[PDB]
């Protein structure tokens, strides 16, 4: 998903709990905010890509 | 994926937002946790039978 310009990265229209879930990697340590699809989340975050 | 806090006897078993894993099932089975409190928003998704 490489970019073209250089700068900072922020979260836009990314509400935790609905748009993204907290899945911490156990056996590695380097956790990441796993972005889910439109099927798992409800209508509260379905219209918020 | 429990949208509320599944807790009983003052002990938190499933946090609000965390999905139910196998360890939560083992805790709820070994501790014999049957009765819990649910919010009013959870029943809106259910379908009455009778």
């Amino acid at each position: 998903v490489i970019t073209e310009v250089s700068g900072f990265v922020r979260f836009t229209d990314m509400i935790d709990g609905q748009t993204i879930t907290r899945q911490t990697d156990e056996l590695t340590g380097l956790s990441s905010l796993v972005v889910l699809d439109s099927a798992e989340r409800t209508a509260g975050g379905k219209d918020l890509r | 994926t429990a949208s509320f806090d599944i807790e009983a006897n003052g002990k938190v078993y499933v946090e609000k937002g965390r999905r139910i894993t196998a360890r939560h099932i083992r805790q709820l089975e070994k501790d014999d946790v049957k009765l819990i409190e649910v919010p009013v928003e959870y029943i809106a998704g259910k379908v009455v039978a009778k």
